[PDB]
């Protein structure tokens, strides 16, 4: 159970970091019209 | 029409009223287990769908 | 046919089982005098029971049919017959031949 | 047999979803 | 994807359908007794 | 481009057969976990002590259920609102007895479905659409929140969350009626107007557009071939449809503006379902349906029943029989 | 059917005397019972002890007897267990415990008579519903 | 217990204690459905709590009349009631005009929080679209999907 | 988003007719059966098992207990012509409530 | 008579699966273009 | 040969009178002067070989004895039934209104 | 040192543990035969539940086998008190009076079979050997207790059937023959005996506190007569506080 | 469980008969000239 907990913690942190860094990665500019929204 | 005509009398048709219709729903649950009926379930799916 | 069941209490008054209406899949067992006054029942909660067959000394006697002339006084048996009296006249059934499951089915009148 | 039958129908539905999505007739513009 | 050049149409003529159905039905008529046992 | 850049380009790509996106990065794993657990549990889970009274209820197919009776059973009343992940159990056998799969499934699902809503915004943005499809999806989503999270919170237990099953759903409905008189609550009434009306207007819109399709086909082909995907010209005559409907009722009761019509088609069911969801979410804190029990009294003070009192008798039946071994004290306070 | 002077005539004491309450007294009694008592005694039951109800026959068998105005007024001043044996003002609203049950602070003697009359009159109207609980709703 | 019940040893219908049982980590808690509420803490109840939870000796000997009063008060002002302010369970008869302030405050604020989430989505989605220049619709002569490769 | 989508507007709007219209028509067929009390009340396999095995419980069995409550508690006032008198002692109730 | 309770479905599927296969092949042959 | 022992007991004096050895404590509310004081004493000092043995509870006042004397005709004793006295059921038997 | 509060304990699992005595607690608590005594607190913390396998006709020696607990840390008996009698042969007899003296427990056998039991020492009467002039690490108590039905008389099965309440028949099979259903329809209330040994391992002669190991044997749930119960052996640790009374 | 012993064949044919119908119609559509 301890190993499972840690594994899930690491899995969740991995995906959450992808979500946050991903939306921080110039998301307003990822559209088909006007990109210079900064 | 059909429902009360199969039953004893018009008494058991729905009465025309908000609370009266609610009573009709609860009657159908308790006496007919109408939620369990696949024809009602198909109804549900068509309305919600 | 088992014959006609006549229920009586310890005072010897004839009691009448309330019949099941078609609406009901299940129905309680309630016995009244000729005026509709409740005289005996099968209770659900026992702690405040006042009409149990044990308390009221309910018996059943049969007239006609296979049980003609017989009387039963033991509460389990009298209750058994009262449970069947809700269905009206009482019959002996062969449930083995077709592996019958004890649950009512409609007739061709219904299906048609 | 009952359980097998339920699970079989469900698994066919799941396969159908796959074919309906990935092997659909592609929509074509005129 | 450019089409696959290895594709071929498949055929079953009427006589083959009748032959095939006879085979299946007769086999069933033979094996059904053993299936019921 | 570096790896992160490339990865970001792929995640947000408008060319993937199924859009991934940042929402999708959370949605995909959580929905897969919820789905896989649900499927396995629905098939093979042992009985679960839903009510915390060591009275396990069988939900799975292999333990005597069919599709209609089956369910993944809510977590135990002993747990209440406590978080019961696999790793808080001494063993999977305990986890199973106590209804651990329920929590795993509903939490992964609610997260995943919330991200499904976000993903609808996200793709609309990538494709240069207007953004509000996700707002329409907030209606069913809010409803799932109400029955799987908000109601449990209010009542103090995930044991009172809607079961994941067909009969389980009906159980939740009947007990909800006993406890909240939901039928007499105006938010569920708005919900009914929302779905009956959504169904009515669905049929009405379908019938009126179908009525007015322009002849482009012969009698030996489907009229559907008269429309080609992406054609510029509208395929029905809205003027004819309005001509029809405006005479069916009267002129100013019919929409001649397609945008206004399609907005109404969105708004009617969405708003009604938002009130349905809010009904459940507010009955969660026991503000219940209208109570007109004994509201009508004669000159002496005799109670003159109305149809509300008959409802009340049905409700009482439900109340006294539900969870028949769980109450020791006279009032059902949650 | 009407709320007549006969319906509103209830025992004053254990010795056969009655009092005929006015319609205003009946209404006051209902209002005051709702105000101070109904949180536990709604419909003539007792939510915190369902074994004891406000039925007239129950009140008659209490000690001292509570099936009359004087017994009920006294109960609201100095409540006892059903056998008269313990004084329960510390856990039951009373004038004596108005310090800890503050809704009792504003009740006058007139008000106690009205509440008492309500307890006696209501079963005359409602029959078994009074003290019957949910079974009779 | 006033009537003579030994409340620690009284077994309920299910086999759990009728009055007292254990939480999943062993703490002594009230039984019945309120097993779900064992995390509750309040000044009228805490004097009965020991290191291992509700203490049977405190229960048997130390319950004060003020605690009885308070428990009775709170049991009979539970936050349950109808929209027209009939206090109690949904099947209760008219008599008591009561809906808890806790129910009014929680329900109103749920409704408002919910619609505010909806407003967040509405305005965030619109802000995005407006900033990028397509909040009024798709340009017929520059429809983005028409420049994208087909999915299949 | 979802994997499939409409591509044909005539199909779409036909489907919008078909779904709710077909649903209503199915519900009506069921009610015609209820006219005759020809219900989907029970699963016989469930009842055989539950009658023999007092530990076997599903949401299906739980709902029937609710149904039995509804019938007993509502019938006397809902069906006054039957003159039902059900003594307190026969009324089905769980513990306490 | 106490027959094997799977004989019915065994026989029905034995007939139907291969028969259907052949019917599918025949019909799609007929629907093909002629000379 | 299987018997429901509670139903069986209803055919004894338990079904006719307050059984000092079995009946739940609320039944003492039926007669003047018995509840809660005497009721508690009776249940606590049960079981009794005969109804009159209730008079020998230590500490009874003279008044209490006379109340008991006046009510002996409403009491009986039968053998203790495990099903009625386990679970603290004599103090709370899961019945309210 | 420590003196832990509810907030230190809550959610730890420590609430289901019996107090322990440290390894230095190997003394002797003197018994004055002219003094009356009580056990002020008896606590029993089960660490293993073993269930006797039920063998096929063979009449082999059936073994008790290990099981997995599925009802969490809800198993201990505690706050038990009672008279500790000094008998005329110098033996001591503990007569249990009250306390949290039962727990329903469910354990699971290999393969999934769940075994509920009412783990209990209700109405325990347990005695030492004669001439116990001091309680020491040689003292043991052996005794018997009552094991009432795991469910009490109001309990309703999933079809509404019960002993003191509920239906008395299978109402969903209205015309089934009643005889083959009698065992399920007619509920019965079990009352059997259990046996327990308490083996003292530690005594603080100053405080009257003793601790050790126990082993108890009793029957499991019989589902109000619907099936045969299993034999269960429970092992664990105990603590008692002995006091002059 | 004591299920209806015709439920299996009823279910199998309920699926297979119309499913076969549709597959026959589909495949013969595809094999028509493009
Ligand atoms: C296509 C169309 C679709 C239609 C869908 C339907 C949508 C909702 C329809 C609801 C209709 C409401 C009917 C009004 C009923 C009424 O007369 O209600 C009367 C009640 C008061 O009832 C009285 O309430 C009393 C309360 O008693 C209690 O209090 C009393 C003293 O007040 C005494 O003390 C008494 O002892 C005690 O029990 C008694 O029960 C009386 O008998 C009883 O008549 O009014 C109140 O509660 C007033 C406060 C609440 C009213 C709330 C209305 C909610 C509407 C929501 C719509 C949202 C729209 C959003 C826009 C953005
Ligand atoms: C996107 C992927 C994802 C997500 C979001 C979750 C989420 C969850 N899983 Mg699942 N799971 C996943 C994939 C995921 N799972 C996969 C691939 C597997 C197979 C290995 C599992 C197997 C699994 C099991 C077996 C169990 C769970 C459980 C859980 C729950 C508890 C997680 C936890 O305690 O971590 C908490 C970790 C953190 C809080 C660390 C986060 C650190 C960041 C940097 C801080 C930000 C925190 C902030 C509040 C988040 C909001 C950010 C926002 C502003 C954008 C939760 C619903 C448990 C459950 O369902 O219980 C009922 C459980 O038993 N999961
Ligand atoms: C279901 C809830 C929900 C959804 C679908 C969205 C969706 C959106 N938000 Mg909002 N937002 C929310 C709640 C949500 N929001 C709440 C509660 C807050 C207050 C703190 C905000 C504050 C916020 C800001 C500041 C911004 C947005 C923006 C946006 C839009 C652009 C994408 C974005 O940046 O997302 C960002 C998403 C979030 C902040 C929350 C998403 C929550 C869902 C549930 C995902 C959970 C993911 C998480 C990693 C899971 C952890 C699991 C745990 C076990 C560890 C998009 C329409 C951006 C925008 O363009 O606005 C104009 C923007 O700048 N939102
Ligand atoms: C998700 C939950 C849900 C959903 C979506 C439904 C949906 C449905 N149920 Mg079900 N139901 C449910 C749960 C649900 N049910 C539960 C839990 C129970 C308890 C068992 C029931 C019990 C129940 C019963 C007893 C019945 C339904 C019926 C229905 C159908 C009603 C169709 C309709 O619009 O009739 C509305 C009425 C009509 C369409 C008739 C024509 C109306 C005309 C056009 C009105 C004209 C009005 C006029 C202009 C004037 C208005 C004046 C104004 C002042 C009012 C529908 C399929 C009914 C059904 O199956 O019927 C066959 C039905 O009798 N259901
Ligand atoms: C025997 C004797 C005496 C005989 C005399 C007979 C005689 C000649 C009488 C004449 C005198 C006379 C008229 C007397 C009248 C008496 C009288 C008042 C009778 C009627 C009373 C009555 C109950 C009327 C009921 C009518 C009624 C309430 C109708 C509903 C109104 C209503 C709310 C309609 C919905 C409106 C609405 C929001 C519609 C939008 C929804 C929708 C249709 C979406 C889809 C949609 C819309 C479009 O718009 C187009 C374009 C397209 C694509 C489309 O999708
Ligand atoms: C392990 C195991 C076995 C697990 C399974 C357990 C389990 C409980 C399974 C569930 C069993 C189950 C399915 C039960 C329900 C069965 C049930 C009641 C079925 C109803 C059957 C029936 C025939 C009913 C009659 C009524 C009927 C016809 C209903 C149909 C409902 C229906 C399919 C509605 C459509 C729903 C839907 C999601 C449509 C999507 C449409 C779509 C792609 C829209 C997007 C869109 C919109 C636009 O506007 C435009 C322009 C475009 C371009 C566009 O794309
Ligand atoms: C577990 C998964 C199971 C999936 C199952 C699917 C299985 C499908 C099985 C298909 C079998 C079909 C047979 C097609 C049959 C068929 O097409 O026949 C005719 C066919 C003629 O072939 P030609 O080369 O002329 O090509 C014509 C083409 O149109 C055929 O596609 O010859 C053969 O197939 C060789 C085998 C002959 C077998 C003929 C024997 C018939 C004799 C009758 C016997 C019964 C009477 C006995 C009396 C005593
Ligand atoms: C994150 C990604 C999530 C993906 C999840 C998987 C979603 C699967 C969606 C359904 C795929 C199957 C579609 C087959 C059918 C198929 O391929 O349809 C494709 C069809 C395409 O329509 P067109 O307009 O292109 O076709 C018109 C002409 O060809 C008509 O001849 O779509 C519709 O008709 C939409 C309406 C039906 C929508 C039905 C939705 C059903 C939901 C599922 C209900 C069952 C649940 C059972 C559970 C056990
Ligand atoms: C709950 C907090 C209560 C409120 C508020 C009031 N009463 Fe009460 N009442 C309560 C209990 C628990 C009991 C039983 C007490 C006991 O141990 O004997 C009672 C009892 C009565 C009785 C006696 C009933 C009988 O003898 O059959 C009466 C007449 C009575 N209560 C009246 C009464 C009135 C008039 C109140 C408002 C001023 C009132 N009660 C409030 C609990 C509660
Ligand atoms: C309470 C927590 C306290 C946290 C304190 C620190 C604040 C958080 C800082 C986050 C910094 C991330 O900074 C962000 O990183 C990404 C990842 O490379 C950058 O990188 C991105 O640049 C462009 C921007 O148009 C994208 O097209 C490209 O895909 C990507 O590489 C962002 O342009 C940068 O702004
Ligand atoms: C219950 C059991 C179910 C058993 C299921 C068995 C399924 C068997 C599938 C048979 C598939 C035949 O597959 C089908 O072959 C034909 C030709 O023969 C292809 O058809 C191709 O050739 C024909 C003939 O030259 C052309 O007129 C046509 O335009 C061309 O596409 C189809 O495009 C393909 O769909
Ligand atoms: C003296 C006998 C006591 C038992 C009384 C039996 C009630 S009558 C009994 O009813 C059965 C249905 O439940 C039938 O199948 C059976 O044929 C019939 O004898
Ligand atoms: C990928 C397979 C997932 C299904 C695993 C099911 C749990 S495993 C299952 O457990 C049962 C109950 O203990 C046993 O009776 C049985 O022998 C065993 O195979
Ligand atoms: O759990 Mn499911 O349901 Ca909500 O109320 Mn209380 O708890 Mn139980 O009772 Mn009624
Ligand atoms: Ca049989
Ligand atoms: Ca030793
Ligand atoms: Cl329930
Ligand atoms: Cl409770
Ligand atoms: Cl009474």
């Amino acid at each position: 159970m301890e190993t499972l907990k840690i594994t899930v913690y690491i899995v969740v942190t991995f995906f959450v970091l992808l979500f946050v860094f991903g939306f921080l990665s110039g998301d307003p500019a990822r559209n088909p019209k006007r990109k210079d929204l900064e | 029409l059909i429902y009360p005509l199969g039953q004893s009398s018009w008494f058991f048709a729905p009465s025309f009223g908000v609370a009266a219709i609610f009573r009709f729903l609860l009657f159908f649950q308790g006496f007919h287990n109408w939620t369990l009926n696949p024809f009602h379930m198909m109804g549900v799916a068509g309305v919600l769908g | 046919w088992k014959g006609h069941a006549v229920f009586r209490n310890k005072e010897g008054e004839e009691l009448f089982v309330r019949r099941m209406p078609a609406f009901f899949e299940s129905f309680p067992v309630i016995l009244t005098d000729k005026n509709g006054v409740v005289k005996a029942d099968i209770p659900f909660r026992r702690a405040e029971s006042k009409y149990s067959f044990e308390q009221q000394g309910v018996t059943v006697s049969f007239y006609g049919g296979e049980l003609n002339g017989q009387t039963f006084t033991d509460p389990p048996t009298v209750k058994s017959y009262a449970r069947k009296a809700i269905f009206g006249e009482i019959f002996e059934f062969d449930t083995e031949t077709l592996n019958s499951d004890g649950i009512f089915r409609t007739s061709p009148r219904g299906w048609f | 047999m009952e359980t097998i039958t339920y699970v079989f129908i469900f698994a066919c539905i799941i396969a159908l979803f796959f074919f309906a999505i990935f092997f659909r007739e592609p929509p074509r513009i005129t | 994807m450019e089409p696959n050049p290895n594709r071929q149409p498949v055929e079953l003529n009427r006589t083959s359908l009748y032959l095939g159905l006879l085979l299946i039905l007769v086999l069933a008529l033979l094996f059904s007794s053993y299936f019921f046992n | 481009a570096n790896l992160w850049e490339r990865f970001c380009n792929w995640v947000t790509s408008t060319d993937n057969r199924l859009y991934v996106g940042w929402f999708g990065v959370i949605m995909i794993p959580t929905l897969l976990a919820a789905t896989i657990c649900f499927v396995i549990a629905f098939i093979a889970a042992p009985p679960v002590d839903i009510d915390g009274i060591r009275e396990p209820v069988s939900g799975s197919l292999l333990y005597g259920n069919n599709i209609i009776t089956g369910a993944v059973v809510p977590s135990s009343n002993a747990i209440g609102l406590h978080f019961y992940p696999i790793w808080e159990a001494a063993s999977l056998d305990e986890w199973l007895y106590n209804g651990g799969p329920y929590q795993l499934i509903i939490f992964h699902f609610l997260l995943g479905a919330s991200c499904y809503m976000g993903r609808q915004w996200e793709l609309s943005y990538r494709l240069g659409m207007r953004p509000w499809i996700c707002v329409a999806y907030s209606a069913p989503l809010a409803s799932a929140f109400a029955v799987f999270l908000i109601y449990p919170i209010g009542q103090g237990s995930f044991s009172d969350g809607m079961p994941l099953g067909i009969s389980g759903t009906f159980n939740f409905m009947i007990v909800f009626q006993a406890e909240h008189n939901i039928l007499m609550h105006p938010f569920h009434q708005l919900g009914v107007a929302g779905v009956f009306g959504g169904a009515l207007f669905c049929a009405m819109h379908g019938s009126l557009v179908t009525s007015s399709l322009i002849r482009e086909t012969t009698e030996t082909e489907s009229a559907n071939y008269g429309y080609k995907f992406g054609q510029e010209e509208e395929t029905y005559n809205i003027v004819a449809a309005h001509g029809y409907f405006g005479r069916l009722i009267f002129q100013y009761a019919s929409f001649n503006n397609s945008r206004s019509l399609h907005f109404f088609l969105a708004a009617w069911p969405v708003v009604g379902v938002w009130f349905a969801a809010l009904g459940i979410s507010t009955m969660a804190f026991n503000l219940n349906g209208f109570n007109f029990n004994h509201s009508v009294i004669d000159a002496k003070g005799n109670v003159i029943n109305t149809w509300a009192d008959i409802i009340n008798r049905a409700n009482l039946g439900m109340e006294v029989m539900h969870e028949r071994n769980a109450h020791n004290f006279p009032l059902d306070l949650a | 059917a009407e709320l007549t002077p006969e319906v509103l005539t209830v025992p004053l004491n254990s010795e056969g005397k009655t009092i005929t309450l006015t319609e205003k007294q009946y209404l006051e009694g209902k209002r005051l019972f709702q105000y101070a008592c109904a949180s536990c005694h709604v419909g003539g039951i007792t939510k915190t002890n369902p074994s004891l109800d406000l039925r007239t026959e129950t009140l008659a068998l209490a000690t001292p007897p509570r099936d009359n105005i004087e017994g009920l007024v006294d109960y609201m001043k100095n409540p006892t267990t059903y056998d008269g044996e313990q004084e329960i003002a510390e856990v039951h609203p009373s004038l004596r415990s108005a310090d800890i049950f503050p809704k009792m602070r504003n009740l006058t003697e007139k008000d106690l008579v009205a509440i008492a009359g309500h307890i006696l009159v209501e079963p005359k109207i409602l029959g078994d519903k009074w003290g019957g609980g949910k079974v009779y709703y | 217990q006033k009537l003579g019940a030994n409340v620690g040893s009284a077994q309920g219908p299910t086999g759990l204690g009728k009055y007292l049982m254990r939480s999943p980590t062993g703490e002594i808690i009230f039984g019945g459905e309120t097993m779900r509420f064992w995390d509750f803490r309040g000044p009228w109840l805490e004097p009965l709590r020991g290191p291992n939870g509700l203490d049977l000796n405190k229960i048997k000997n130390d319950i004060q009349p003020w605690q009885e009063r308070r428990a009775a008060e709170y049991m009979t002002h539970a936050p349950l009631g109808s929209l027209n302010s009939v206090g109690g369970v949904a099947t209760e008869i008219n008599s008591v005009n009561f809906v808890s302030p806790r129910s009014w405050l929680a329900t109103s604020h749920f409704v408002l929080a919910f619609f505010f989430l909806v407003g967040h989505l509405w305005h965030a989605g619109r802000a995005r679209a407006a900033a990028a220049g397509f909040e009024k619709g798709i340009d017929r002569e520059s429809e983005p999907v028409l420049s994208m490769p087909s999915l299949d | 988003i979802f994997g499939i989508a409409f591509s044909n507007k005539r199909w779409l709007h036909f489907f919008m007719l078909f779904v709710p219209v077909t649903g209503l028509w199915m519900s009506a067929i069921g009610v015609v059966g209820l006219a005759l009390n020809l219900r989907s009340y029970d699963f016989i396999s469930q009842e055989i098992r539950a009658a023999e095995d007092p530990e076997f419980e599903t949401f299906y069995t739980k709902n029937l207990l609710l149904n039995e409550g509804i019938r007993a508690w509502m019938a006397p006032q809902d069906q006054p012509h039957e003159n039902f008198v059900f003594p307190e002692e026969v009324l089905p109730r769980g513990n306490a409530l | 008579m106490e027959v094997n309770q799977l004989g019915l479905i065994a026989t029905a599927l034995f007939v139907l699966v291969p028969s259907v296969f052949l019917i599918i092949l025949y019909v799609q042959t007929e629907s093909q273009q002629k000379s | 040969e299987l018997v429901n022992v509670v139903d069986e007991k209803l055919g004894t004096a338990y079904g006719e009178k307050i059984d000092l050895n079995n009946t739940n404590i609320a039944a003492f509310i039926q007669y003047r002067g018995l509840y809660p004081t005497l009721a508690k004493l009776i249940v606590k000092n049960a079981p009794y070989e005969s109804v009159e043995d209730v008079l020998n509870i230590p500490g009874l006042t003279e008044r209490q004895k006379q109340i008991l004397r006046e009510n002996l005709e409403h009491f009986t004793v039968t053998e203790v039934e495990t099903a009625l006295v386990e679970g603290g059921d004599r103090y709370n038997n899961g019945l309210y209104k | 040192a420590a003196t832990l509060t509810y907030d230190d304990i809550v959610g730890t699992g420590l609430a289901n543990k019996c107090p322990t005595l440290d390894d230095t607690a190997r003394g002797a608590y003197p018994i004055d035969s002219s003094q009356t005594y009580r056990i002020a607190r008896l606590c029993l913390q089960p660490t293993t539940f073993l269930v006797k396998e039920e063998p096929k006709n063979k009449r082999q020696e059936a073994e008790f086998v290990p099981t997995k607990l599925v009802t969490r840390e809800t198993t201990s008996l505690d706050q038990i008190q009672g008279e500790l009698k000094v008998n005329s042969d110098g033996s001591l007899t503990f007569v249990e009076e009250d306390g949290i003296d039962f727990q329903p427990v469910t354990v699971q056998m290999a393969g999934g079979e769940r075994i509920p039991l009412l783990f209990t020492v209700k109405n325990l009467v347990a005695s030492t050997q004669p001439n116990v002039t001091s309680i020491t690490t040689s003292t043991d108590f052996k005794g018997e207790f009552n094991v009432p039905s795991y469910r009490t008389a109001n309990f309703l099965d999933p079809k509404g059937r019960g002993l003191a309440s509920g239906y008395d028949s299978a109402i969903a099979l209205p015309q089934a023959k009643e005889e083959e259903l009698a065992r399920a329809n007619v509920k019965r209330f079990s009352l059997t005996k259990g046996q327990i040994s308490l083996n003292v391992a530690k005594v603080d002669g100053r405080t009257g506190e003793i601790a050790g190991t126990f082993e108890s044997e009793q029957l499991s749930d019989d589902d109000m007569g619907a099936h045969e119960p299993h034999e269960v052996k429970i092992q664990g640790v105990f603590y008692a506080s002995i006091e002059p009374a």
